[PDB]
């Protein structure tokens, strides 16, 4: 949970969050919220489909009216 | 007869409680049953 730069790494928090839970949840299950937060903060998995989804949405757009 | 054939004969009596041991046994097995089923369970443990 280090960080290149020091400084409590990106998303020790997310993970100490998700760790927290695990510790005192008996169910791998209800603690999966966190889970998805710290792979979003890892991967950025979420944010850059969200993105994606939008220049891609805008770019049919554009072409549409492009060339039409 | 031969003096002791009477209590020759008493080096086994009935003593039925063998069938308490399988009775018993099968509390085990009944137990044992849940061998292979178990596994992790725990995230709350250290």
């Amino acid at each position: 949970g280090w960080g290149i730069t020091g400084n409590k790494g990106r998303c020790y928090d997310f993970w100490m969050d998700f760790s927290e839970c695990m510790s005192h949840c008996r169910e791998p299950k209800d603690c999966t919220l966190l889970r998805e937060d710290y792979l979003e903060c890892l991967h950025h998995s979420k944010e850059f489909q969200r993105r994606n989804r939008i220049y891609k949405e805008e770019q049919r757009k554009l072409r549409a009216a492009s060339r039409k | 007869i031969m003096e002791f054939a009477e209590n020759l004969v008493l080096r086994l009596m009935e003593n039925p409680e063998e069938r308490d041991r399988k009775a018993r046994e099968h509390i085990y097995e009944m137990h044992e049953r849940c061998k292979k089923i178990k596994e992790m369970w725990a995230l709350p443990i250290r």
